[PDB]
């Protein structure tokens, strides 16, 4: 194959639906292991200030027992077959999945339906998980990146439910009752909002029969989603006891289904990423990475394209000592401007190659493919094939990158989060002025 | 809106912002001097040389 | 020069040509305005009345 | 998707290729060149060598390698264990020739320029400090230092005193003595076998021999304790178990999954872990416990790793060790061993799902054994393991001399003798 | 490479604390540690 | 003969009267700075003392005795290969930049 | 790479005096009269020099 025949030879995601509206999607291989999961259109952005944290609490109680499998029994079953049960929650999505052997798919599927359908939500377990969730909140406080991105979401989407954190404030953790959680599950764990994905040695017809045997009870065939205003704003938490400062800056980027995402991702690949444990250092094609390695300006920087249904965070996060924040801002915004006005074809080619490599390398293993299927059916209503992603990347050039980075970056108000010894984090007006060029 | 159109067409780029400022400075000098002069010669009507020169 | 030339630098030239010509028009208009150069100003309709 | 093609050349080099027709290709050169081949005079040489890819080679400058691998979106990674070094290039299947020329320049024609080498000593400190931000890195380093006298006693990281002193001559001598053909295996996922043969022909003709014959690892049975006050205490207590690829090694794998070898369920309770249940019977403080298995070509380490509160360290360790002794006393059901076998087999099959995992398995197999065996044979070897083999292994651990490494506030941590 | 890495590497930065048994679960080591470096990737260690 | 002219010019240039080699007299731009930074330490120290002695000599408006003058056939172009490699790297970066 | 505003020896002085100078956030209109004084000085030099062209 020539990577054009290899893309054309990738197995096809097969999608069906139950009468209740539960979608069933699978990518089959010849591997002897599979990943099967449920992805739900439920998150913190669906929570208000009183219920905020309920979804994380329900994820916490997910494996602690159902009416059929009390307490540890479920875990025992999973552990007794060599399978791995995992879960996660975001501001928009929730997922419960099993990594099992291909011959364990029936039981795995059964284990999932029970988990999403019949969680006990027992009050004793609710108190134990209350204690656990409080300790995990204090554990999350120690992670400067998690805090700085929660801050970025809180100031960018202030007044909206997208500013909410996934876990909610600790006061809600202490106040959430069983009635709160049962209401959350009854309003958000619905078949039309769920996707049963499976990647690996899984036949779609057999998975569909399993879903019709285990999920057909679910809601047949309503509060959901209001848009979230973006705000140019800054939140600076100064703690000079912290050794390194974290700075996250983002403009309003596109939502999930916007084609602008493909050129913008290309542009982010042009800026790239860095940390001080890199081989390439000063020789890196990314200008910011080479300046950061030559001057030791930062410990790391990453570009990001966070997407929600209708908006997102397009920007960069960097970590540096107190005396270099300013420099890190100057060279980062400059790169943004250099892309808006003078993108240049060869680095667009490099960024396109980086994006194709990221997309292909990410989908390695049954679990990434299962997540791709579930999250893709939630965000696009479809699994976009890699051949299509390649078609969209192939139609990117320096004119396209210049135009889209102009549309999203140039002369736009960013949202800014600073955490730590951030006295040298530039004043908001100085950053905002760094978002345009007078020469241009 | 009108100001959205003005920003999108004339203000977003600094070169075009500056060109708008230059053309506006030219036309503003003309119109502002014309108006201020008319005001001054109305306040002082008949008193100035221009008003009375045509007799000499 | 040798360190210059090449496709990337010609592409940068093409990219910045609109901005350069726009600043050229800015300097042109500003110079016409500051020195009241009638050689051009006599053709601008309303400004024509100033002479 | 074709079948794995495995051949061994007259120079002793192994080449194995599987063309899966995946859009990306991954090429790994696996070498018997871990830190177990260092001696007391060149400690840290192989750590700097791990950091030394992307330096100038005879066929490409440092700038050329960095820029030309990033141009195609490619990846160049070096992963070391105590016994092996794997150099992997991963990119799209249309750009594999460029990456393979880069990889072959990196491994077969390194220049180790004195100024580039002296400008790389700082990443020894950076790299080791980043690794030592995990409390287990230094505990495992100390466990190997205290379990062995010479060879596996060597750290994967450079000694602090050796930083800024690893010379280019040490790197050149190291490559000249360990990067030889009969110590190398080129394994390509997503490539054709004749392509890998042509690649292995254009280079990789250093000596076609066995290089420097490293020493046999000598069991020490010592104890290293690192008081550093950390809120938690990390303790590792092991005995010598068996070398990789044997019936005893498989019994030790089954015993690791009987005792408990990591969590299956997120935020669970580790219900099927007998060690975890033994510790949670009496220890009501936050803790973790697992069985630890470290198999190597000429030896192995089997034991217990515990993380606990400083105050409850002794109770956790005694609880875990006594559970192991109870298994050594013949208390082990058939259902628990069936469950352990299921865990082990599922974990093995899940490890090779990714291209990285499958490549690593094929590379280590080609180095250690010089032959590839399909997962079905691996699984039936797991099946063959009997109950008495597990009971044994546990007996051998209990009756075996112990090496221990702990870190944290150790005022309540026991010694190997108490 | 093209992908950023599950974890970027700040030296001289406290990483994360573990306060619960649920978080502590999985942090015990079971296999020998490997060390990985990369041209354009965060360095990793595994146990 | 080209070498007659070359040895004549080497005598007439007169940095050999100060004990200097040709590479000691090179104007130090950025390429030459990196080339000097890449020298082995013994050659660097020889260069430093030679140059310090020549500065000390010109401070007195003096030259060395003719026996101590650098002979034309014994001038070591010690800095030439490092400079050529530095310049090759710069040229490669520029070729990439186009 | 550098920001010439911070690295250039003249622009470094200018930058530290009037651009990146840390100033109290609450100084009132009464703190304006420094900049007025220096402006008055310049005006006096400007008009006086033009007076000195004829005086
Ligand atoms: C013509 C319009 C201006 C123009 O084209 O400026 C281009 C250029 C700035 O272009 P840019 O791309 O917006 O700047 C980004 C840089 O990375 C610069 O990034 P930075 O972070 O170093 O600086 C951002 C900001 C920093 O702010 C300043 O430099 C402060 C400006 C003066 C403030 C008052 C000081 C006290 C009096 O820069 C500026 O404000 C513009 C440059 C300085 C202009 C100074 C004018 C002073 C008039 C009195 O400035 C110059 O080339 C200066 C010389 C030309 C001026 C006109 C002749
Ligand atoms: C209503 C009653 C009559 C007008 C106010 C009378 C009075 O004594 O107001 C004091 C009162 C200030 O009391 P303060 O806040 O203790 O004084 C702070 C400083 O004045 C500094 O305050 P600032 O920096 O906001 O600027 C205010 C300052 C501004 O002063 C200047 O700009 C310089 C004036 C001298 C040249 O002028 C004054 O405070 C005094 C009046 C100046 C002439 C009008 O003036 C105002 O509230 C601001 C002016 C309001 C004018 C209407
Ligand atoms: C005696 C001494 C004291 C005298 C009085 C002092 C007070 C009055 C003078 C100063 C008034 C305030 C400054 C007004 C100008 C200003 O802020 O400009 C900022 C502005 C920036 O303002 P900005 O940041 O709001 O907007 C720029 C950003 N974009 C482009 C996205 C909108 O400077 C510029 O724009 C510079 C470029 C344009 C300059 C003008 C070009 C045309 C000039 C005429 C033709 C040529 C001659
Ligand atoms: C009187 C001159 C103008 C003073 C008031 C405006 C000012 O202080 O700055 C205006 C202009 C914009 O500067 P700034 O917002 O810093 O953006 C630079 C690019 N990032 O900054 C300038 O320096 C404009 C220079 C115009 C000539
Ligand atoms: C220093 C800048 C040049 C100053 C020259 C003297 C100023 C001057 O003459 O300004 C007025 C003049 C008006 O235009 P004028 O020369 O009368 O030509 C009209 C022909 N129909 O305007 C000019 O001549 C402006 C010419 C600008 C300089 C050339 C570009
Ligand atoms: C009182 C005020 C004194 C003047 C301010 C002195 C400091 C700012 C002037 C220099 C400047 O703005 O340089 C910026 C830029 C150079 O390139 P750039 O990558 O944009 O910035 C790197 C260095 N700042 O400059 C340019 O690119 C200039 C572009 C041509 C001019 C329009
Ligand atoms: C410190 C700044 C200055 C101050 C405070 C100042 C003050 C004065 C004053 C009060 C007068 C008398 C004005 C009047 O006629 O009523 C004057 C006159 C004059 N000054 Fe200055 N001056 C200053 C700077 C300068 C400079 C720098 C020059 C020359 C370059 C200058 C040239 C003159 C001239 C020529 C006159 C006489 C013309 C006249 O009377 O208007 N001045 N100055």
């Amino acid at each position: 194959a020539t990577y054009a025949q290899a893309l054309q030879s990738v197995p096809e995601t097969q999608v069906s639906q139950l009468d209740n509206g539960l979608r069933v999607a699978s990518e089959q291989s010849s591997q002897p292991t599979c990943t099967v999961g449920v992805w739900i259109d439920a998150g913190s952005r669906y929570e208000n200030e009183k219920n905020n944290g309920a979804g994380y609490f329900v994820e916490h109680l997910a494996f602690k027992g159902t009416k059929n499998r009390p307490g540890s029994a479920l875990e025992k079953e999973v552990e007794s077959m060599g399978a791995h049960l995992n879960a996660y929650s975001t501001r928009e999505h929730t997922a419960y999945y099993i990594k099992a052997l291909s011959k364990d798919l029936p039981k795995a599927v059964e284990l999932l339906a029970d988990i999403v359908q019949n969680c006990s939500l027992e009050d004793s377990q609710i108190e134990k998980e209350r204690d656990v969730i409080l300790q995990e909140l204090q554990e999350n406080d120690s992670s400067m990146r998690d805090v700085v991105f929660d801050y970025l979401h809180a100031t960018a989407f202030q007044g909206t439910p997208l500013a909410q954190s996934v876990e909610g404030p600790s006061e809600n953790v202490r106040k959430l009752s069983r009635a709160d959680l049962t209401e959350y599950v009854s309003q958000h764990y619905k078949a039309p909002r769920m996707v049963l994905a499976a990647a690996g040695g899984v036949e779609h017809r057999q998975l569909l029969d399993l879903a019709q045997k285990h999920f057909s009870s679910l809601s047949g065939t309503v509060p959901a989603f209001t848009p979230c205003r973006f705000t140019g704003s800054e939140i600076r938490h100064r703690d000079d006891a912290l050794p390194l400062a974290h700075v996250a800056i983002a403009v309003e980027g596109p939502g999930w289904a916007n084609p602008d995402n493909v050129p913008l991702q290309v542009a982010n690949a042009i800026i790239g990423h860095y940390d001080s444990t890199y081989g390439g250092g000063t020789h890196m094609s990314s200008t910011l990475a080479s300046v950061a390695a030559t001057r030791k300006l930062c410990q790391s920087f990453q570009t990001f394209n966070i997407c929600y249904a209708e908006t997102g965070l397009l920007g960069a996060h960097f970590v540096c000592d107190n005396m270099s924040i300013d420099d890190m801002m100057f060279f980062l915004q400059g790169q943004w401007m250099r892309l808006c006005t003078s993108a240049t074809e060869s680095e667009v080619v490099r960024g396109k190659n980086i994006l194709r490599n990221a997309l292909v390398s990410h989908l390695d293993g049954t679990t990434p493919v299962c997540e791709d299927i579930g999250r893709s059916l939630l965000t696009y209503g479809r699994r976009i094939p890699l051949a299509e992603w390649e078609s969209r990347i192939a139609e990117v050039d320096a004119s396209v990158v210049r135009e889209v980075c102009s549309k999203y970056f140039y002369d736009q108000c960013p949202a800014v989060a600073g955490l730590g010894p951030i006295e040298q984090l530039p004043d908001y007006n100085r950053i905002r002025s760094g978002m345009f060029w007078l020469r241009f | 809106t009108l100001t959205a159109r003005l920003y999108s067409l004339l203000f977003r780029r600094t070169s075009t912002f500056a060109l708008t400022i230059a053309v506006g400075a030219l036309f503003f000098e003309r119109a502002f001097d014309q108006g201020a002069d008319a005001i001054y010669e109305h306040i002082n009507q008949g008193k100035l040389w221009k008003h009375i020169k045509h007799k000499y | 020069l040798s360190r210059f030339l090449g496709p990337r630098y010609r592409e940068l030239a093409r990219n910045w040509i609109p901005t350069a010509s726009m600043w050229g028009a800015v300097g042109a208009v500003g110079l016409v305005w500051a020195t009241d150069w009638r050689l051009i100003l006599d053709w601008v309709p309303y400004i024509n009345g100033k002479f | 998707p074709q079948d794995l093609e495995f051949t061994r050349l007259p120079n002793g080099l192994v080449i194995a290729s599987l063309e899966n027709y995946a859009p990306a290709s991954r090429i790994g050169l696996f070498i018997k060149a871990g830190s177990r081949y260092e001696d007391s005079n060149n400690l840290g040489t192989s750590h700097l060598l791990r950091l030394a890819s992307s330096l100038t080679t005879k066929g490409a400058s440092s700038f050329k390698i960095t820029r030309g691998i990033e141009a195609v979106g490619g990846k160049l990674s070096v992963t070391s264990t105590r016994e092996s070094m794997a150099y992997t290039v991963e990119c799209l299947r249309d750009d594999i020739e460029i990456l393979m020329e880069f990889l072959l320049n990196v491994t077969a024609a390194p220049e180790f320029r004195r100024w580039e080498v002296a400008a790389l000593q700082s990443q020894l400190r950076i790299d080791k400090a980043v690794a030592f931000q995990n409390p287990q890195a230094q505990v495992l380093e100390n466990l190997h230092a205290a379990a062995y006298r010479n060879a596996l006693a060597n750290s994967l990281y450079c000694p602090d005193y050796r930083i800024g002193k690893v010379t280019p001559d040490q790197l050149h001598y190291y490559v000249q003595n360990h990067f030889t053909s009969a110590r190398m295996a080129l394994i390509g996922l997503g490539v054709s076998h004749p392509v890998l043969k042509q690649v292995a022909e254009r280079f990789l003709n250093m000596r076609g021999g066995l290089g420097l014959s490293g020493a046999k690892a000598k069991y020490r049975g010592g104890e290293i304790r690192d008081q550093n006050g950390d809120s938690l205490v990390h303790a590792a207590l092991v005995a010598e178990s068996a070398a990789t690829g044997s019936a005893e090694a498989n019994a030790f794998s089954v015993l690791q999954h009987v005792l408990g070898a990591g969590p299956h369920v997120k935020r669970g309770s580790n219900a099927t872990s007998s060690l975890y249940q033994a510790v949670a019977k009496g220890v009501h403080q936050p803790f973790d416990v697992s069985a630890f298995n470290a198999s190597y070509s000429d030896s192995g380490l089997f034991g217990i790793y515990t993380i606990s509160q400083a105050a409850s360290a002794g109770d956790v360790i005694k609880s875990a060790y006594d559970q192991v002794k109870t298994i050594a006393q013949g208390n082990l059901s058939n259902t628990d061993v069936q469950a352990a076998k299921n865990k082990l087999k599922a974990g093995y099959l899940m490890s090779v799902e990714s291209s990285e995992g499958f490549l690593d398995e094929v590379g280590s197999q080609a180095l250690v054994a010089g032959s590839y065996v399909q997962p079905s044979t691996v699984l039936q070897q797991i099946d063959s393991v009997a109950d008495a083999d597990v009971i044994n292994a546990a007996k051998k651990f209990v009756s075996g001399r112990k090496s221990m490494a702990a870190s944290g506030n150790l005022g309540h941590t026991p010694f190997v003798d108490e | 490479a093209a992908l950023p890495a599950t974890s970027e590497s700040p030296v001289l930065d406290a990483k994360r604390s573990f306060l619960c048994r649920e978080s502590l679960s999985g942090q015990a080591a079971g296999r020998p540690l490997v060390a990985s470096v990369g041209l354009n990737v965060p360095a990793s260690v595994r146990y | 003969w080209l070498e007659g002219i070359r040895k004549w010019y080497y005598n007439a240039a007169g940095f050999n009267k100060l004990g200097l080699m040709r590479d000691d007299t090179i104007y130090e731009d950025d390429d030459v700075k990196e080339a000097i930074r890449r020298l082995p330490e013994n050659l660097y120290n020889d260069r430093v003392f030679r140059i310090k002695r020549a500065l000390d000599l010109t401070m007195r408006q003096q030259i060395l005795p003719k026996e101590q003058w650098t002979k034309y056939e014994e001038d070591k172009f010690y800095l030439e290969p490092y400079l050529k490699e530095v310049i090759r790297e710069r040229k490669e970066r520029e070729e990439w930049a186009k | 790479m550098t920001n010439i505003r911070k690295s250039h020896p003249l622009m470094k002085i200018i930058n530290n005096a009037f651009i990146d100078l840390p100033a109290p956030s609450n100084i009132s209109s009464w703190w304006n009269f420094g900049s007025l004084l220096g402006i008055c000085l310049i005006l006096q030099i400007l008009t006086g020099l033009f007076l000195a062209m004829h005086y």
